[PDB]
């Protein structure tokens, strides 16, 4: 009846990797878009309650002044890999005096996403998305439960996954500006959520080649709402 | 060979291919072959088979299951 | 190679531990072994078959000492025996090496049966199948202790192990007082042994020590004849 | 010959599947069917169709004639997540 | 079926399943094909995307300034094996001051791979490694499998729809240890536009070309290089 | 049945199944064949063509463990090539610690006595290969061992392990190797590789000869070109 | 008893220019009172922007060459660039400090090219403190080499005279000059002159005789 | 050594040992509570008191520190020792950095230990809740809770414990902003959660309010008496 957490299918994937892919279809959705201007990035933050209060859970999450994050499926085990990103970027910048790219900022955690098993428990549950400005511009990834990370220019995580990146491959275009690219991803998780709409519900981080890493708050985030 | 012989079959037909690209069947599933690709041609309207038609009949006898797995390589 | 690290005894939904109540199980079918102490030392008795004429009785041995004082025998299976006496042989050491002393024997089965309990807890194995009787004289009172496979122990004044058990412990309760002397629960421990053996009781069939104050000692075939003659 | 495998519906199965145990029920205008099965993500078609059911015994559970949207919710959390103890499903698709 | 859950249990056949369900994993990646002159090996892959916005997953690795792997599996055990890979060059060359020969760094490949194929509750590395090099004996290609069972060819092909690819192979081998880069490297374009479905092929952004020269440092084209090499091919007869 | 999946566990009538399992895996290998000579060893292995795209000299079924040594092997060629490394790593500590070439009743010895540690437990598994090995020395004569996957070693005047392996020691005896010198054994090792694998089942093979003694000066190596030439220009003569 | 140590003298000397760096040393290898080699350079290029001298131990500087070579593929294999000079130079003084109990006796001068085309040099002690400058000299004939590069170079002590950056022309024979002097005087400054100089395309080198004692 | 994987996937993507262990805090006692603006109030309910026990070591809230107090529901065992560690780590931080722990600090060092123990190998994960109440430097009382699956969280009133469904769908209908009016007007919304629970009237009931300044202060159970005397008594008149 059991299998060990290390069996291959007959169809010949693996049985847990392919079981977290499902696991990420029950969290908040997520998307990001890359634009030449600057990558922008939000998510939804699916408020239960009306006694909880709205700030003190977060889904995007900044590894360095230059990179940013976002989270989705399970959550406390996302903190581990945001904190080994961390101090990933703290021993390059020790060693090197230099700032890690976006890229290899990825792969360091990636190497760590396959490591379970019975020597030295189980794979993670979560699917991340890196918004950074390096040296080649803005770059957008995003990794997987199975270790496997690509480049993408408009991705959108969560549970209205496929329904959101249908309706974003008609939206985009090579030469978007971040002014809009942002409008363009409100009209989309306006779709998808429960809730209406409001300051509470969602919230955004933008990165930019000339400042740093900026998140929105309740007072410059409303703007856009209301002229949606 | 043999079950192909009442099927109008063109000549780009390699069956020292067809051979290599079953194994693990048996006289059964070698004869299942010959009649799903005998059905495959009549969906899209052709009269005589083509190679593909024989490998899209080989997925059907195998009975792979369909789960969404284009992320490796 | 490495272990398995995870206990194959758990508890029934009844609540009991099923393998130490199966390993008693052994201790039944085992041989008949009786133990009584009368007022100055303590008389151990077991009774041992060759299966054929062509083994060699005068090579392995029941009753074994521990010490210059304590002697020990057991009913059960046979190499789970010899384990736990070399154990048990090596603990006597580690007490004299610091104290000096000739361990006493409440300590020693304090030592020994928390060898079995350890043993029926930890990762990948079955526990022991043998019971053990110890004697010795200590501060001139004799001792006699029962250990269990479980790791429990007692104080008995004469107890029976083995086959029969219960009917041995009925026959000692009929003829056992209080006051004895050695030789005379010498002729009372064979005759407890004569009521499971089979036609012939020789001098080899059974094999019986005994402590005194002059400490403890195993009877030679010898007068073993002796005593088997004159009895029932 | 044939081994047609029955899997669970991906998401415009699921949506679909609403549109049919639903047509003939005194509904709200106004109520979205594609939130509903984004809320159901490994479920099978008999649930899909014990959710409508169950929603409409909400209209009658008070006074009213038709279902609303929140009835809809209401009855998404007592058949997916309040019956998910039972579930029928996980050792079943190991097929165990 | 209870034989076909652990590495560990023989069938009464004598097939361990465990086995033979990774090459499954290397049947599922896309199609690469390598192939070798007298002075040259030319490796030639076939890239996969998601979406059309999402870039397409790369396989050809460099190792050293004259190996150069393809992959074709999981990619998280292939760079599990890559790391492997480019230490075993290095430090060979901090020890002994010399490129570590294409063939002995094999037998290290088949040795790491065997250990979990025997072990309890460890899996096997599902990755289909072809390896192309030099030795002082010329070029090599090898391929691996997750069987640990490594071999020496001249011309091979794994992937998803690589039998047709093979037969391409064998019907023109008699041609290949003659011409120079140009139509190497085309005859190899040719088999990749076999293991196609009938109505894209070749559009400078899913195929990557990697060449090692009797002259010529392991180099990697990546989709505008490769324009030049991917001119001058015929259309596909139909 | 469920008492047939670990080699720690009995049957109830008293065998191990893992390692006649494994056993069964060696007769799909194809057919490795050693006999010794009066005054040295002679090995031979007929080799599968599987494919045209293989290279000639691929993949060789016929190791070399030690400079006097050879080996050849039959069963799962991953877990041959592991094997050939222990016994390779085996001779090296013999002569580092006693210092001299290691003799073959000791060497196959501590090789099989690894071999049988892989039948006693549950966390490993037994290996799927059958070898050979074989020697000379001018103190000891030529040797002739071999080694089954559940760790018995005996020693022989001629062995074979493959698929057909019955049919193939019929023919051995039929042969005088008490007297024979290793020149005319070369054609006779690959004439009796010939009659068997009809041409149904395989379509082509090829013929990998080896070769020790103190005509090799007490080395193991191949056979030249020129001599398995005339062994296969002994070929086509076991038509008549 | 057995000293882990030895002298095996040997002089390096950079310059950094506008848009060059030209880093020369001598070519004898010699302890004691004897000699080894007359031909045995410092002169390691890393990239085509960046050349290391080391001097000092000599076993040290065989051992320290081979450790860099490594962690400059092993920076391309992970990030698909090469280093840049300023990165190496971080890099290296945490590798001289992972043996602060136990040091490396060698004494290392980076030159090289920055991202904007000038030049750059970096002076290391045995332990891995540095910083960077125009101009340093290291070895056995420091003491000899910086007090004139001080008054020609950095136009110290002097009144009157104008200040016009150092040309490529004359800074050559400002280098070829300051070596001939300091053979004369001190007895571990060898025979022939390895000088490489680092330009925005490539990398030359010019060798030039010294007095053979 | 024991090495094997408790908690692993379902196929359909749960982690069964951690929602089975949210079962096992939903049969352990009610325990209730809100923050005021100026002073923060919990208490737990369903103290089921046999009159033959000592009453103080039968207590479930807890101080971790002179500013931060701790409640609590599920299995006790595990509990004790999580505060246990909790107690070594907020001193700790004291050797470090001189302030005092703020109360969101020590609840990320109890959710991230909570988390890993879900992922080691050989242990099943914890079977407790915990709500975490403290007024932090510069005055600010705030809450929060956290998930056995380690998922700290803040509220402004929360409930935990058997019967927590009813209790918090009685505060959002009652949670207004003149609730926290008054320190002795906080209190009087508690024993109305609590009496709205498993019945606890009046002597199963044990709050223990906090005025930001002081340390926990458990009332007696006179003014419980004299508050659900008055709770009781505005209720009534009115109906």
């Amino acid at each position: 009846y059991d299998r060990g957490v290390n069996t291959f299918s007959p169809e010949g994937r693996l049985f847990q990797v392919e079981y977290a892919i499902e696991a990420i279809k029950l969290g908040s959705t997520a998307i990001g878009i890359q634009t030449s201007e600057g990558v922008c990035l939000a998510v939804e933050k699916r408020i239960t309650s009306p006694l909880m209060e709205p700030s003190s859970i977060e889904k995007i999450v900044e590894i360095d002044a230059h990179i940013g994050c976002a989270m989705s499926g399970l959550i406390a085990d996302a903190k581990t890999l945001i904190d080994k990103a961390r101090v990933e970027t703290q021993n390059h910048w020790f060693t090197y005096n230099e700032t890690m790219t976006v890229e290899s900022v990825t792969q360091a955690v990636s190497n760590l996403a396959l490591q379970f098993g019975e020597e030295d428990s189980r794979p993670f549950g979560v699917a991340l998305l890196f918004g950074g400005v390096d040296e080649k511009g803005p770059q957008l990834f995003h990794m997987d439960p199975s270790g496997t990370f690509v480049q993408c220019d408009a991705r959108a995580i969560g549970s209205a996954s496929e329904g959101a990146q249908s309706s974003l491959q008609e939206v985009y275009h090579k030469s978007m500006t971040l002014k809009e690219a942002i409008k363009s991803s409100l009209i989309i998780l306006k779709q998808v959520m429960e809730e209406k709409l409001n300051a509470t519900n969602i919230e955004l981080a933008t990165v930019q080649p000339g400042q740093n890493f900026h998140m929105f708050t309740k007072e410059e985030l409303e703007e856009v709402i209301k002229d949606i | 060979q043999i079950h192909s012989r009442k099927m109008n079959v063109s000549p780009d037909v390699n069956y020292e291919e067809l051979a290599r690209c079953t194994d693990d069947f048996n006289g059964a599933q070698c004869k299942a072959v010959c009649v799903e690709a005998g059905m495959i041609a009549l969906r899209r309207g052709a009269t005589e088979l083509t190679h593909e038609d024989y490998m899209e009949g080989i997925l059907e006898v195998q009975a792979k299951k369909k789960a969404n797995l284009q992320y490796y390589a | 190679e490495r272990g398995y690290s995870f206990s194959l005894t758990t508890f029934s939904p009844s609540g009991k531990l099923v393998q130490i109540e199966y390993a008693l199980a052994a201790v039944a079918g085992g041989a008949p072994s009786v133990g009584i102490k009368a007022a100055n030392g303590v008389v151990l008795a077991t009774e041992k078959k060759q299966k054929s004429i062509l083994y060699d009785e005068r090579s392995v041995h029941k009753v074994e000492p521990i010490t210059k004082h304590i002697g020990l025998v057991y009913s059960g299976m046979g190499p789970d025996y010899r384990v736990l006496v070399h154990r048990a042989r090596k603990l006597a050491q580690q007490y004299y090496l610091v104290y000096q002393e000739p361990i006493p024997t409440a300590q020693l089965v304090q030592r020994v049966a928390s060898v079995m309990q350890e043993y029926t807890q930890s990762g990948g194995v079955r526990p022991f199948g043998v019971s053990l009787l110890i004697c010795g004289w200590n501060e001139g009172r004799p001792y006699l202790f029962q250990s269990d496979p479980s790791g429990a122990y007692f104080a008995w004044k004469a107890t029976a192990m083995g086959k029969n058990y219960v009917n041995g412990k009925t026959f000692l309760e009929k003829r056992y007082n209080e006051d004895l002397e050695l030789e005379d629960a010498i002729h009372t421990a064979i005759l407890t042994l004569k009521e499971s053996f089979e036609g012939q009781m020789t001098e080899d069939n059974i094999e019986v020590g005994i402590c005194n104050e002059a400490g403890f000692r195993r009877l030679t075939p010898t007068e073993v004849k002796d005593y088997l003659a004159a009895i029932a | 010959d044939r081994k047609i495998e029955f899997s669970l519906p991906d998401l415009e199965g699921r949506t679909h599947i609403f549109k049919i145990h639903a047509r003939s029920m005194s509904v709200e205008r106004d109520i979205r069917f594609e939130l509903l099965a984004r809320l159901c993500p490994n479920s099978t078609g008999a649930e899909i169709r014990s959710v409508c059911t169950e929603a409409g015994m909400f209209a009658i559970r008070a006074r009213r004639k038709i279902a609303t949207e929140k009835d809809f919710l209401e009855a998404v959390n007592k058949v997916i997540k309040s019956y998910a103890k039972f579930s029928a499903t996980p050792r079943y698709m190991t097929y165990n | 079926n209870q034989y076909d859950n652990d590495v560990t249990v023989w069938s009464p056949q004598g097939r361990i399943h465990q086995i033979e369900y990774a090459m499954e994993a290397v049947k599922q990646g896309s199609a690469t094909v390598g192939l070798k002159s007298k002075t040259h090996a030319v490796l030639v892959a076939l890239k996969r995307a998601q979406s059309e916005l999402a870039a397409h997953q790369k396989k050809i690795l460099h190792v050293d300034n004259h190996i150069g792997i393809s992959i074709a599996g999981l990619t998280a055990d292939a760079r599990l094996l890559c790391n492997f890979m480019r230490q075993e060059c290095l430090d060979s060359r901090f020890v002994f001051d010399r490129p570590l020969p294409v063939s002995r760094l094999v037998s290290l490949i088949g040795s790491k791979t065997q250990i979990p194929t025997q072990r309890y509750g460890r899996r096997p590395y599902g990755v289909g490694l072809l390896i192309a090099g030099y030795d002082d004996m010329g070029p090599h290609i090898f391929q691996t499998c997750p069987s640990a069972n490594y071999f020496d060819c001249r011309a091979m092909s794994i992937g998803a729809r690589s039998q047709s690819a093979r037969t391409y192979l064998e019907r023109h081998m008699s041609e290949f240890m003659e011409c120079n880069l140009n139509e190497l490297v085309k005859h190899g374009l040719r088999a990749l536009r076999e293991t196609l479905p009938a109505e894209q092929d070749l559009t400078t952004k899913n195929v990557s070309i990697g060449i090692v020269g009797k002259d010529l440092e392991f180099t990697i084209y990546d989709d505008d290089d490769v324009s030049p090499f991917l001119e001058g091919l015929e259309e596909r007869p139909q | 049945t469920g008492y047939d999946l670990s080699a720690s566990t009995f049957s109830p009538d008293g065998r191990v199944f893992q390692v006649e399992y494994a056993m069964k895996a060696v007769e799909n290998s194809s057919t490795a064949i050693g006999i010794r000579c009066k005054d040295g060893v002679v090995f031979g292995v007929e080799k599968l063509v599987l494919s045209k795209l293989y290279e000639e000299g691929s993949n060789k079924r016929l190791f070399n463990v030690d400079r006097h040594v050879g080996m050849a092997v039959a069963g799962l060629l991953a877990d041959a090539r592991s094997l050939a490394d222990i016994a390779r790593e085996e001779a090296s500590n013999f002569r580092s610690n006693f210092g001299y070439n290691i003799p073959l009743k000791h060497l196959a010895d501590r090789v099989a006595m690894y071999v049988h540690a892989y039948t006693l437990y549950s966390a490993v598994r037994p290996f799927g290969c059958s070898f050979m090995l074989g020697s000379y020395s001018v103190n000891d004569g030529a040797q002739l061992y071999m080694i089954d996957p559940s760790g018995v070693s005996y020693g022989y005047w001629g062995c074979a392990i493959g698929k057909a392996r019955q049919a193939a020691k019929t023919e051995i005896e039929k042969l005088q190797m008490k007297e024979m010198t290793c020149r005319d054994i070369v054609k006779e090792v690959a004439k009796i590789i010939y009659i068997v694998h009809d041409e149904v089942k395989d379509k082509a093979f090829e013929l990998e000869l080896s070769w020790v003694g103190e005509l090799t000066n007490g080395r193991h190596e191949i056979v030249p070109k020129d001599i398995r030439e005339e062994a296969e220009k002994y070929a086509k003569e076991s038509l008549k | 008893r057995f000293s882990p140590y030895v002298f095996n003298g040997g002089t390096i000397l950079a310059i950094a220019g506008e848009d060059f760096a030209i880093v020369a040393s001598d070519t004898r290898l010699s302890e004691g009172f004897s000699i080894h080699t007359r031909d045995s350079p410092k002169c390691y290029k890393l990239t085509d922007k960046t050349v290391i001298g080391c001097s000092g131990f000599h076993g040290d500087c065989l051992t320290l060459t081979k450790i860099i070579e490594a962690r400059l593929k092993m920076y391309k294999h992970s990030n698909n660039k090469a280093m840049t000079t300023g990165a190496i130079a971080a890099m290296l003084s945490t590798i001289l400090y992972s043996r602060r109990f136990f040091p490396y006796y060698v004494y290392n001068i980076i030159g090289g090219l920055d991202e904007e085309g000038k030049g750059a040099v970096y002076s290391f002690d045995p332990v891995g403190s540095y910083q960077r400058d125009s101009f340093k000299a290291g070895g056995s004939a420091s003491a000899m080499l910086q007090p004139l590069l001080d008054n020609q170079v950095g136009f110290k002590n002097m009144q009157n005279v104008e200040h016009v950056p150092l040309s490529l022309d004359r800074a050559m024979r400002l280098v070829k000059d300051v070596f001939i002097s300091a053979a004369e005087r001190d007895v571990y400054t060898g025979d022939a002159l390895r000088i490489c100089i680092v330009t925005k395309e490539g990398i030359r080198e010019e060798t030039v005789s010294l007095r053979k004692d | 050594s024991y090495d094997r994987a408790i908690t692993v996937f379902s196929p359909d993507g749960h982690l069964f040992q951690v929602e089975y262990a949210q079962e096992a805090v939903k049969k352990g006692s009610t325990a209730v509570g809100v923050r005021g603006r100026d002073i923060v109030v919990l208490g737990v309910e369903k103290k089921s008191v046999a009159k033959l026990q000592d009453e103080r070591t039968v207590r479930k809230i807890c101080a971790l520190d002179d500013n931060v107090c701790m409640a609590f529901a599920g299995l006790t065992a595990d509990a004790r020792i999580v505060i246990n560690r909790a107690r070594v780590e907020c001193q700790s931080h004291r050797l470090t950095v001189e302030d005092p722990v703020t109360v969101e600090y020590i609840t990320r060092y109890i959710a991230s230990l909570k988390q890993r123990y879900t992922q080691s190998n050989g242990r099943r994960p914890f079977g407790i809740s915990a709500l975490i109440v403290g007024f932090d430097f510069d005055g600010t009382p705030r809450l929060y809770q956290t998930d056995p699956s380690g998922t700290y969280h803040a509220w402004k009133a929360n409930a935990i414990g058997r019967g927590a469904k009813s209790v918090r769908e009685f505060l959002e209908k009652n949670y207004t902003d003149e609730a926290i009016e008054t320190d002795d007007l906080t209190i009087k919304l508690v024993i109305k959660a609590l009496l709205e629970v498993v019945q606890s009237g009046g002597k199963n009931i044990e709050l223990a309010v906090m005025r930001r300044d002081q340390s926990l202060k458990i009332l007696n159970p006179e003014e419980i008496e004299k508050y659900v005397a008055e709770i009781e008594k505005e209720k009534e008149e009115n109906e």
